[PDB]
DNA sequence: GCTTTTGACCTCC
RNA sequence: GGCUUUUUUG
DNA sequence: GGAGGTCAAAAGCGCAAAAAAGC
């Protein structure tokens, strides 16, 4: 579980770009596939998301290179 | 979907275009079956269906007939949801007028047509004729006229002049009106006229018609022709029990207005006398105007309930109307409510929740993981097992809220902390539990105070609300950088009596190993919680390079000290647990772990401090009893002194020898030092106590009693409330405020009789009272707040300005009210500091300040800095990061897209709860003498004489920063001259209070020059004084002929010539005003500047009062331009006064009563604006001569003046912003090579985005002037309507927008929360961006 | 008392008040003010439009909640529409723009 | 009833 | 399901 | 003759709740 986002939020500029990162990474793991980067707790989809935003391995940058290379199919 | 909102005007064939039939029958329903009438106002044909998919003839039914027409019946089949949009037009007989287009403030008619308003009522309700067309005649065209004139004519002149009645008449005037003849008929006119009064209504006139000119509307529609009707369904007939049918005001008033249409159409058919078509055609103009707008008119139309009824205004303005009520905010699903109660094993980021509660909110989300695990098929099955509450239900609830956030809220919600997300827990009951350290925060207290709980949905919620609204993100206010989860009550009086060690005490003088051992012994009952030893304890420092370093040694400290060490994290320093810790201490440790530690760290911190408050405040036992209240001994006695000091005032009252306020003063002064005596002698008794130590000899500790405990720690009470209990209450006071001169002898301990307690009430009720009635009035004020600002979002980095306000630290004069640390703390600066020393920079251009530049400043004492500010900053539209500052929630730089302006409206508007409606100078401190904007003279006594008015005193201290600054009027006395080595307690000016001076220029000898004796000076020699002294006679005697004489007391030397002072030599004459007694004679000798006459002479409303700069009811007159001071034509009613320039001009003139106190004379050379006048100072003129940056730092002060007073911290960051929006407008002075109208009224950022690129290019600019609004005017003129609809006057502001046809770009907050978009505020901002880009 | 989902007003389409009617909260004006204080958009725009009375899309909110997919549809409340033909029952013509 | 504000009529210079 | 009237709590 | 003075009319005056009645 997790309960403060402080160094997340240090990760990334500021919050709102953070939140908006987070809800687009849940929802690309809810809806389908996408294999969670880290392993699970039994925790829902949003939290999990975004511990993988303060390991520095998911942001704007990394998300946007993943899709189009999924999508060039 | 929809780029922006256009309002107009409408047509006739419009109105048709909408409409899908017309309307007969005024009849509605059967009301014998439930079946639609036919062509009446829920016709099936005009409208729609009933039934989904069925017509009322029923011969056509389900989806195959869709699309298709009845045959007789001929209602369309299709889903019944359209009966919410088609609507209907009534075809009114005659034309009738509109009544907002008639009767607004200003009348749209009226200045229109250019009539006053009484007569057009009177043509229209056919009381009075009017000509249309005068002809070849003597009538005006556009005359009144009444009936015996006409009649007259009638025969006089006949066919060759044309006049009419009614609507039809102002219908065929307005359509025979041309415009653009109109608008350059104008347009020659104004620059003819010379006349003010002229010109505003001129310019109105001419705007109005531009406005028609440009508009793709006519004015001939504003008369209506064809009547629309509102869709059935928004005024339903919904059926109660019974065959009685609910009916609304609207069926109701069209039913009406149909039946008296239908009858005048059947009337005129056979051609009726007109005496009986006037009556008919008036009182259906009646009939629609209540349609329209119900009372505006005269007497309002009533039903059965004998109140007026609702109409479509009604149903639109006012708090029950369709914005404030269904727009701005609207009832939710997913909400519950609950009763608050305390829980304090819960931790910081969760709250609890009753069961059945959770399983009613979570119910969809439940449904759905049941199918997924496969327990339940049909959702009916899922459902059938919900109710049931099954085992597996409790399991499956438990797993779907591990991290589900919800949100608290308690209204009032006053601050933006009012709603906190949380992390929900299941618990038993039926009651909410809540975490104790936030309810601080809520202001809520537990006595039946109630939550209510809403539930996120999507991902994007529960993300923003984890990210944004949880608890452990909101620990210091936005209002100021104070914590806000500050322990309180029953936590600090449990550290308190941890830390606080006896003189002798069980295990008391041991060496113990660490904490953990010091633990052992106090669980063991064989050490006393509290008792000094030494024992070995470790602490850590970050003192290296983000590294922790180990130190170990002994410290003397106590066993609970010890106890309470282990939950101490490890960057604190061992001394900050070292002391008594009372309220005032613990915080302030706290806060020492967020500057050091984070944030985990602090949290978890604060809640292992509250945990171990809470254990060790039980077992504690702390209770209060009678005994506790210790009352002094002296006291009674203490008392018989004072009665015997009145027993002797008294007497002086018989003998006659004192007066009633000598003897009131007296007994007063008595009574409050008797007072003050025994409050000292009680609390000296209370603190103390004496206890035998190791040795056996009496020792005094600070006291254990139960009362000083809770009252020193600071968890509840104050010293006010314990000289309650035990001494004597003190003065009391009558309602109106006098104070009663017998006090209230006795304390609450002890009894009161009866006529004390009665006094006592008095101030009560006044509370109470007060408490009531502000809460109504201070809220309200929040919200003109909250629209003025609600437009301020963040919107670029940098606006490239270098225009700044100075800040200095506020001083009256004595101590420093507000030091410059803090007022300047967590801003950028304008400009670089420059140090003392000359062309060294200290601090970079362009930094934000913080502690690490702030203890630079003090430690170099530089005076003031000038640092950038949000009223100054230039980006259009929005407001410059770096001007804002730094963001006081986190303590960074601000970023972009968030709301300032309702962040401020909201901080400045929360503390209103705490207000309430109802001749020597002294050096206080040691210090240097420093004066500067001063000139005076050296006198023949030797001190210095001052004439200077903006004379300010400075207290230099030893390296050169400024104490205190005083006000000194003209012809005091210095004893000490400027930059000596002065000290303190020394007295340094002196002047009388009560008289004015005359006093001369310079050393010289009065020469008796141009008096006029017997009308105009006279040699009183009153007996009472038996003294002869020159008396300038009174303004009633003289007259025009003796009044132009004015006594001339030239100052001149022994050769008398005029004054010989540097520059210039004007014969310095002095023209001595009434009521002047002129000691001196002629020959006596004169001092440098010596006297020749002496003439005689706030709470949360004042804030209210400064916001809408209201005029006070007595403004100080200020100057208006550079120059020397010039009387005129004077006594004219009012006085005359001219200012010269040196080289400009000078044909300023205003009015100024004699009445009224005069401080400038001839021999004075004035700068604009400079007082003339005493009293307060009106906002608009200070704007008007001193600028834009002299008008900001008045309010500011002023307001900060109150709350300071008041004890309230708020920062002058959020007080400027409404400032700000407050300077919104701005009104032309020359065209130029503009497109404006020089009397216009228009935004200054639209002029400044205008002109800019106008000057970029070959052109020139155009001047114009920024004005000052009231927030409450200054909301109602702003380009989106949509919000100043939504505000106030609606009436008013949706007709001044139709009739310009404005159209709104939706680009605001309010307006956007409307229309149910995302706010361009907050994460939706990038949204926006991405929006913009495209577009 | 909760409401998770129940009875809907006739006129206006917003959810009833008063616990005898099983009806939910009052989102007031003053909540309004401080949920925009907060960066928080997502949810006041959730609160406007969709738990309150966008009848074409929030049937399309539960149906999607069954699901397990957590997701949206903006769409325009109806609240709004009523004043604006409100408006046009005077002689005010409004009336929106294009995309 | 408070209070403000704005418009309109009288009138004093 | 709208309005009116009070009463009560915060 | 008009710019100033004085009198008259419109618009607003917390928010949540609950409970009842009555229309
Ligand atoms: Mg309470
Ligand atoms: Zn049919
Ligand atoms: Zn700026």
């Amino acid at each position: 579980a997790r309960v403060t986002v402080q160094d997340a939020v240090e990760k990334i500029g500021n919050r709102f770009d953070l939140v908006l990162v987070a809800a687009r990474r849940a929802r690309q793991m809810q809806v389908g596939g996408k294999d969670p980067l880290v392993p699970e707790e039994n925790d829902k989809t949003t939290v999990i998301a975004l511990r993988e935003i303060e390991e520095g391995l998911i942001n704007n940058q990394i998300l946007d290179v993943r899709e189009r290379q999924e999508q060039q199919e | 979907e929809f780029d922006a909102i256009k309002i107009a005007l409408a047509s006739p064939d419009m109105i048709r275009s909408w409409s899908f039939g017309e309307v007969k029958k005024p009849e509605t329903i059967n009301y014998r079956t439930f079946k639609p009438e036919r062509d009446g106002l829920f016709c099936a044909r005009i409208f729609g269906p009933v039934k989904d998919y069925e017509c009322l003839c029923g011969k056509y039914k389900r989806l195959k007939h869709r699309g298709v027409i009845c045959e007789k019946c001929g209602v369309e089949v299709t889903q019944t949801k359209v009966r919410r949009e088609r609507m209907g037009h009534i075809e009114l007989a005659s034309p009738t007028a509109h009544i907002w287009f008639l009767k607004s403030l200003p009348s749209r008619i009226g200045l229109l047509l250019d009539m006053p308003l009484r007569d057009i009522e009177r043509v229209l309700y056919f009381e009075s004729y009017v000509v249309i067309e005068g002809g070849m005649t003597n009538l005006e065209r556009q005359q009144i006229l009444t009936e015996e004139q006409y009649l007259d004519a009638l025969e006089e002149f006949g066919d060759e002049f044309d006049a009419k009645m009614g609507a039809e008449a102002i219908q065929a005037l307005l359509k025979s009106m041309d415009l653009e003849q109109e608008c350059e008929q104008l347009r020659e006119e104004l620059n003819e006229t010379n006349s003010e009064t002229k010109r505003k209504k001129l310019t109105k006139r001419i705007k109005l018609l531009e406005a028609f000119v440009q508009s793709g509307n006519k004015p001939e529609w504003m008369i209506l022709t064809v009547l629309p009707v509102l869709p059935p369904d928004l005024r339903p007939l919904v059926p109660l029990d019974g065959g009685r049918f609910a009916t609304s005001d609207l069926n109701d008033l069209y039913r009406r207005v149909i039946n008296r249409n239908n009858r005048l159409k059947r009337l005129l058919d056979l051609a009726a006398p007109d005496i009986i078509v006037r009556n008919e055609k008036r009182m259906l103009q009646e009939a629609v105007d209540a349609l329209l707008d119900n009372g505006r008119r005269g007497r309002a139309i009533t039903g059965s309930n004998k109140r007026p009824l609702k109409s479509l205004a009604d149903m639109i303005k006012g708090k029950q109307g369709r914005f404030r009520q269904n727009l701005l905010g609207k009832r939710v699903d997913y909400s519950g409510r609950s009763v608050i109660t305390v829980g304090p094993y819960l931790r910081l980021h969760q709250c609890g929740l009753p069961k059945k509660m959770a399983l009613e909110l979570f119910k969809p989300f439940i449904y759905g993981k049941l199918e997924l695990r496969g327990l339940a098929t049909t959702i009916k099955a899922a459902k059938k097992m919900v109710e049931r509450e099954e085992a597996v239900v409790w399991d499956i609830l438990d797993e779907v809220i591990r991290e589900h956030p919800v949100l608290l809220n308690r209204a009032p919600t006053l601050h933006r902390l009012g709603i906190q997300a949380f992390e929900p827990v299941l618990i038993e009951g039926k009651a909410i539990q809540l975490h104790p350290l936030v309810c601080a925060a809520y202001n809520a207290d537990f006595d039946g105070d109630q939550m209510a709980v809403h539930v996120p949905l999507t991902l994007e919620a529960q993300l923003e609300a984890r990210a944004l609204m949880m608890s452990t993100n909101n620990i210091l206010s936005p209002a100021n950088g104070e914590p806000i989860i500050v322990p309180s009550q029953d936590v600090v009086l449990g550290l308190y009596y941890m830390t606080r060690d006896c003189v002798n005490a069980k295990g008391e003088g041991m060496v113990l190993t660490g904490p953990k051992e010091a633990e052992r012994l106090y669980r063991s009952g064989l050490a006393s919680l509290h008792a000094r030893v030494k024992v070995r304890i470790t602490e850590y420092e970050k003192d290296a390079n983000g590294e922790l370093v180990a130190k170990t040694s002994l410290k003397d400290t106590t066993v609970g000290r010890a106890i309470l060490w282990m939950i101490v994290p490890k960057g604190l320093p061992y001394s900050i647990v070292n002391q008594a810790l009372g309220k005032k201490a613990i915080s302030k440790m706290l806060n020492t772990c967020y500057r050091i530690l984070g944030l985990k760290p602090t949290v978890i911190f604060a809640d292992q401090i509250m945990y171990t408050g809470f254990a060790y405040a039980a077992r504690s036992g702390a209770s209060v009893g009678i005994d506790d209240m210790v009352i002094p001994e002296k006291k009674h006695e203490i008392i018989s002194e004072a009665e015997a000091e009145v027993a002797e005032i008294q007497e002086q009252f018989q003998s006659g020898l004192v007066t009633a306020g000598e003897r009131y003063n007296k007994v007063i002064d008595i009574w409050a030092a008797a007072n003050d005596r025994v409050s000292k002698a009680m609390m000296d008794n209370l603190q103390t106590e004496t206890v035998i130590n190791r040795d056996g000899q009496e020792e005094k500790q600070v006291s254990f009693n139960s009362i000083y405990m809770m009252a020193d720690s600071g968890a509840r009470g104050s010293a006010a409330q314990i000289r309650q209990l035990a001494g004597m209450r003190g003065l009391m006071a009558k309602p109106d405020g006098s104070i009663i001169e017998t006090p209230i002898t006795a304390n609450f301990r002890e009894g009161l009789n009866v006529l004390q307690y009665f006094i006592s009430t008095h101030g009560a009720r006044k509370g109470l009272a007060d408490t009531a009635l502000k809460t109504a009035n201070s809220g309200y004020l929040t919200r003109r707040l909250v629209d003025v600002a609600q437009d301020l979002v963040v919107t670029e980095d940098d606006c490239g300005t270098h225009e700044g306000i100075m800040m200095t630290p506020v001083i009256e004069g004595g101590d420093v009210k507000e030091p410059l640390r803090d007022r300047v703390l967590g801003r950028v600066t304008a400009e670089d500091v420059l140090k003392p020393g000359t062309a060294d920079i200290l601090v970079p251009r362009n930094t934000l300040l913080h502690e690490q530049w702030c203890d630079l400043l003090e430690e170099n004492s530089v005076d003031a800095v000038k640092v950038r500010s949000v009223v100054s900053c230039d980006t259009d539209f929005g407001v410059c990061a770096h001007c804002y500052g730094r963001d006081l929630a986190r303590g960074h730089i601000i970023n972009k897209g968030e709301a300032i302006g309702v962040i401020a409206a909201q901080s400045i508007g929360e503390p209103g709860t705490q207000l309430t409606m109802r001749s020597s100078i002294q050096v206080k401190n040691k210090g240097s003498i420093k004066l500067s904007n001063v000139k005076s003279v050296v006198n023949s006594s030797g001190k210095l004489v001052i004439t200077s008015r903006n004379t300010e005193l400075k207290l230099i201290d030893e390296f050169g920063r400024t104490k205190e600054s005083y006000k000194v009027p003209y012809g005091a006395v210095l004893a000490k001259g400027d930059g000596e080595q002065v000290a303190g307690g020394e007295t340094v000016a002196n002047w009388d209070p009560h008289t004015m001076p005359v006093i001369t220029e310079v050393s010289g000898f009065v020469r008796f020059t141009d008096m006029i004796d017997g009308q105009t000076i006279t040699r009183q020699t009153d007996e009472l004084t038996g003294l002869s002294s020159l008396v300038v006679l009174d303004s009633a005697e003289r007259t025009a002929g003796g009044k132009d004489l004015r006594p001339a007391l030239k100052i001149v030397d022994a050769q008398g010539n005029d004054v010989l002072i540097p520059g210039t030599d004007m014969p310095a004459q002095y023209f001595l005003p009434g009521k002047a007694i002129v000691q001196l004679e002629d020959g006596v000798q004169i001092s440098s500047g010596d006297t020749l006459a002496r003439i005689p002479q706030g709470g949360l409303p004042r804030v209210a009062d400064l916001f809408e700069a209201r005029r006070p009811k007595e403004p100080a007159i200020l100057a208006e331009i550079s120059g020397i001071v010039s009387f005129g034509k004077e006594t004219k009613g009012k006085r005359r006064l001219v200012i010269t320039p040196v080289d400009g001009s000078d044909p300023y003139e205003e009015m100024i009563p004699k009445w009224r106190q005069l401080n400038v004379f001839e021999g004075e050379r004035v700068e604009r604006g400079d007082v003339i006048s005493d009293g307060p100072e009106a906002p608009h003129d200070i704007l008007r001569l001193r600028g834009v940056h002299a008008v900001t730092r008045y309010i500011v002060n002023e307001v900060q003046d109150v709350y300071r007073l008041q004890g309230v911290k708020i920062n002058d960051k959020h007080i400027e912003v409404i400032v700000r929006q407050m300077l919104r407008k701005a009104t032309i002075v020359n065209a130029g090579s503009s497109d404006f109208l020089e009397g216009e009224q228009v935004e200054y950022s639209r002029v400044k985005i205008a002109n800019r690129e106008l000057e970029a290019n070959g052109k020139v600019g155009a001047t114009y002037s920024r004005d000052l609004l009231g927030i409450t005017k200054a909301s109602l003129a702003t380009e989106s309507f949509i919000s100043a609809a939504s505000f106030q006057e609606t009436t008013r502001v949706l007709t001044e927008a139709a009739v310009a046809g404005k159209r709104d770009e939706l680009r605001g907050l309010k307006e956007n929360v409307i229309v149910g978009r995302l706010i361009p505020a907050g994460t939706g901002y990038a949204y926006h961006q991405d929006r913009m880009r495209r577009r | 008392h909760a409401r998770s989902t129940g009875s809907y007003s006739l006129v206006t389409q917003q959810p009833l008040g008063g616990k005898a009617q099983f009806g939910g909260q009052r989102f007031g004006e003053m909540e309004v003010w401080a949920l925009e204080a907060y960066g928080a958009a997502y949810t006041l725009q959730e609160m406007l439009t969709v738990k309150s009375d966008d009848v074409n899309g929030r049937t399309k909110m539960y149906k999607n909640i069954v699901d397990g997919n957590h997701q949206m549809e903006p769409g325009m409340p109806e609240s709004f529409n009523v004043l604006l033909k409100e408006i046009r029952s005077l002689g005010i013509n409004i009336e929106l723009e294009d995309e």
